[PDB]
């Protein structure tokens, strides 16, 4: 898996 | 700094496997692996805990 994107 | 290589947080990040480490914005971390892929292992720097990071969570501390 790719890293998750920066929050909200 | 002593010389070595630091990031900083841009974000806070919960982890989300046990391997993985929990970080505020602002965080630093000596990088241990960037060689397997876009999570990398770090050491945090205020907890001394190792573990997985997102690295487009973070930035070099040089600028
Ligand atoms: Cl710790
Ligand atoms: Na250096």
């Amino acid at each position: 898996a790719p890293p998750i994107p920066p929050p909200r | 700094g002593t010389g070595v290589t630091l990031f900083v947080a841009l974000y806070d990040y919960e982890a989300r496997t046990e391997d993985d480490l929990s970080f505020h914005k602002g965080e630093k971390f000596q990088i241990l692996n960037s060689s397997e892929g876009d999570w990398w292992e770090a050491r945090s720097l205020t907890t001394g805990e190792t573990g997985y990071i997102p690295s487009n969570y973070v930035a070099p501390v040089d600028s």
